[PDB]
């Protein structure tokens, strides 16, 4: 259920994804914390080069968001959204073929 | 408790080394409490609106 209080959503609705298996050229970092509950979020992105590894350079990171969370915190979990078409036999739970 | 945060709890609050399934037992209080701001009282007890 719900039973929630806080929104914020904004909707400049775009679609891009452009399912690829190249080189990667899109980077993003969050960095996540919180300071007398105010919760901030701080973001960025850059493109790179490499394909496999961390590519090791200097940047900068600027804060993005705040909130007033007022809640204890204690672990996290990323999200992560895959489906194939009629072709995979595994269905969503069981199968996915475009990682 | 860490400053400007909500504690929402049902939880019996274990007092006494009393675990309680919400149950009573060796001095195992409700974890809540009700103010009994009965009405026009005292000054002392008198509600206000902070
Ligand atoms: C936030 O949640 C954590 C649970 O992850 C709480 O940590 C517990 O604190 C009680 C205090 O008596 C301990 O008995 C437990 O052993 C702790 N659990 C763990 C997993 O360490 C914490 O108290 C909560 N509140 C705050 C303000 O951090």
């Amino acid at each position: 259920a719900n039973n929630c209080t806080f929104e914020y959503v904004s909707q400049p609705f775009l679609m891009d994804l452009e399912g690829k298996q190249g080189n990667f050229k899109n980077l993003r970092e969050f960095v996540f914390k919180n300071i007398d509950g105010y919760f901030k979020i701080y973001s960025k992105h850059t493109p790179i080069n490499l394909v496999r590894d961390l590519p090791q350079g200097f940047s900068a990171l600027e804060p993005l968001v705040d909130l007033p969370i007022g809640i204890n915190i204690t672990r996290f979990q990323t999200l992560l959204a895959l489906h194939r078409s009629y072709l995979t036999p595994g269905d969503s739970s069981s199968g996915w073929t475009a990682g | 408790l860490k400053p400007f945060e909500r504690d929402i709890s049902t939880e019996i609050y274990q007092a006494g080394s009393t675990p309680c399934n919400g149950v009573e037992g060796f001095n195992c209080y409700f974890p809540l409490q009700s103010y009994g701001f009965q009405p026009t009282n005292g000054v002392g007890y008198q509600p206000y609106r902070v």
